[PDB]
RNA sequence: CUGCAUGGCUGUCGUCAGCUCGUGUUGUGAAAUGUUGGGUUAAGUCCCGCAACGAGCGCAACCCUUAUCCUUUGUUGCCAG
């Protein structure tokens, strides 16, 4: 929606051959996509989202980008999501039947620090042991109750989450993107038009997917 | 009554650096007794600890199979690295028969009623995955006789 | 080779002594002799006790006797003042005042002349060597240690002949000095042969 | 007489740097990959980057000790005030 007129971002004169269809023209002299088709474009896979949901599918959403290293769960605390912030490498999903020994070391705190047996000195678990636990929530925290591999990835920049497409891509998990005005859906199966570097808007756009996946739990 | 069997044993033994190491490999089979067929590979340092890798693949492994009745209806050949293995329904006597490393095979599948030979690499993990093969190879009539028009 | 003595040479490194003694030495063999008759008559009103060791001080004028226990009760009997006849029968045998010390043992499952014992009652009543071999050890890695080992001797599952086979779970450092292995051999001593357990465990060096 | 029956006692590569458990990924598989590459060290040692990670062992650390102050001793030693 475009509400008063106003239009911003990236790229004035480029876009590519991939990205050909959704641009319409330009204002502000950027490139803008068809304000008729937007909305039903975005509707179109947050329905397949609520369905993945609907049937316990876990939903993975990746926010490396700075426009959600934050609002991926700041923005998003009563969505029902999993999430990651973290720099990606080789392994960084497809290594699960590993990592999941870091899961069962997460659970082993906090089946723990719930006992009057962890509060009975001044800091040896109830400071030192808790700044153990606080420590791993916010590398592993964000996935600790999902279990195995997501059942659908979502993604704020296919340039820049490149490598959570391509692991993606070798497990088989379907990748939903947001575009604006140079994307490439190779490795990509549901794409939407949104933003990807707004300091401001990404944070109610995230709100405007993810609140589905709690609709799951009806 | 679901049985968990053992087709072979192989040891593999390696010179370092000086002096000597080696590993045992296993091959089982799971499956589901009826028109289901599962096998797992597994290597360790020991016999039983590599039986068990085996097993714990065994149970993660499946392929559906065309199967009515708990018998075959055609000749079928499958195909694995030099492995040749042709079956042929068995009536009238003794359904097991068959290479020795097929027995379980067709066993936890539920169609121990076939006469099976490897007709070439007579090796364990080559035979298996042949037929196995052959049991994805095989097909029902139905299919092969409703792949026509209505 | 390379097995040793774990009661013997082995048993004086990292760990505390099981006996302290002063003689001259014109008659070391016979005060060495009283150190094994101080025992003789008391482990057999240790015989239920569930006992891992026993320590035996002779000071001057004085013996002062340590009992480490499974079972803290069956050793200090009704009303809790039976723990004297410990006294009484080593004190009859020394011809001086004796004390007791009643210790208790931490995880006695984790004790190796314990574990012997809970493996030795399992092989007296026919069960599969390996089961009772295997539960000793996911036992007592869960109740601790860095690594145990077990070997099984005589007539296994059945078998025509002797035998032996082990099982070994983490870390056992037989050739480390300051290891502080804790070990025990037993034997069952049947109509059908001897039937034996060796057991090695290791928790933390020094 | 014989380690050519043993156990114990130690001897050696050697203070050498390397060996495993739970695992991932690759191959039909022996096995590989990682442990390769860029810098470096006493050292698969410490880092950089990367399809690999945790956990252990050895190394280092730990333990023993020496080069010199401070406080405690103060004699039949020492002797400045």
């Amino acid at each position: 929606m475009l509400k008063a007129g106003v239009h911003f971002g990236h790229q004035t004169r480029y876009w590519n051959p991939k990205m050909k269809p959704f641009i319409f023209g330009a204002r502000n002299k950027v490139h803008i996509i068809n304000l008729e088709k937007t909305v039903p474009m975005f509707n179109e896979a947050l329905a397949e989202l609520n369905k993945i949901a609907s049937r316990k599918g876990k939903i993975l959403f990746v926010g490396t980008k700075r426009a959600a290293s934050e609002a991926v769960k700041d923005a998003a605390l009563s969505c029902d999501q999993f999430f990651v912030n973290h720099r990606w490498l080789g392994g960084m999903l497809t290594n699960w039947k590993t990592v999941r020994q870091s899961i069962k070391r997460l659970k082993d705190l906090e089946t723990q620090s719930q006992d009057g047996t962890f509060d009975k000195l001044t800091k040896k678990e109830a400071l030192m042991r808790t700044r153990e636990l606080e420590k791993l929530e916010n590398s592993l925290g964000g996935i600790k109750d999902m279990g195995g591999l997501p059942d659908a990835l979502f993604v704020i920049d296919a340039d820049h989450e490149h490598i959570a497409i391509k692991e993606a891509n070798n497990l088989g998990i379907p990748v939903f993107a947001i575009v604006d005005t140079n994307s490439d859906p190779d490795g990509v199966d549901f794409v939407i038009p949104g933003n990807d570097d707004a300091i401001r808007a990404v944070t109610l756009y995230l709100g405007a997917v993810a609140a589905t996946v709690r609709e799951g739990r009806s | 009554e679901l049985q968990e069997k053992l087709i072979a044993v192989n040891r593999v033994s390696k010179t370092v650096k000086g002096g000597r190491i080696f590993s045992f490999t296993a091959l089982t089979v799971v499956g589901d007794g009826n028109g289901r067929v599962g096998f797992g590979y597994g290597k360790a340092r020991e016999v039983p600890a590599a039986i068990q890798k085996a097993m714990e693949k065994a149970r993660r492994n499946m392929i559906n199979v065309a199967l009515n009745n708990g018998t075959l209806q055609h000749p079928v050949k499958g195909v694995h690295t030099g492995s040749r293995v042709f079956m042929q329904p068995a009536s009238e006597g003794t359904g097991i028969i068959a290479g020795g490393a097929m027995r379980a095979v067709l066993e936890v599948a539920g169609v121990h009623n076939v006469l099976a030979k490897a007709y070439g690499s007579t090796n364990p993990i080559n035979v298996v995955r042949a037929t196995i093969d052959g049991l994805e190879n095989m097909n029902s009539p139905e299919m092969v006789a409703a792949k026509r028009g209505k | 080779g390379q097995k040793v003595h774990p009661n013997g040479i082995r048993l004086g490194i990292v760990k505390p002594w099981n006996s302290t003694w002063f003689a001259n030495t014109k008659e070391f063999a016979d005060n060495l002799d009283s150190d094994f008759k101080v025992r003789q008559y008391l482990t057999k009103e240790l015989a239920k006790a569930s006992v891992s060791r026993i320590v035996i001080e002779r000071p001057a004028k004085s013996i002062r006797v340590t009992i480490h226990t499974a079972r803290p009760g069956i050793v200090i009997g009704k009303k809790g003042e039976d723990v004297e006849k410990l006294r009484k029968v080593v004190a009859d045998i020394a011809g001086v005042p004796a004390q007791i010390n009643i210790a208790e043992v931490r995880k006695p499952e984790l004790d190796a002349k314990l574990v012997a014992d809970s493996i030795t009652s399992q092989l007296e009543r026919r069960v599969m060597f390996r089961r009772a071999m295997k539960r000793a050890v996911q036992n007592a890695m869960r109740l601790g240690a860095k690594g145990i080992k077990v070997e099984v001797s005589g007539r296994l599952g059945g078998a025509e002949i002797a035998r032996t086979e082990w099982y070994r779970e983490g870390r056992v450092p037989l050739h480390t000095l300051r290891a502080d292995i804790d070990y025990n051999t037993s034997e069952a001593h049947t109509t059908y042969g001897v039937i034996g357990v060796k057991v090695w465990i290791f928790k933390g060096e020094i």
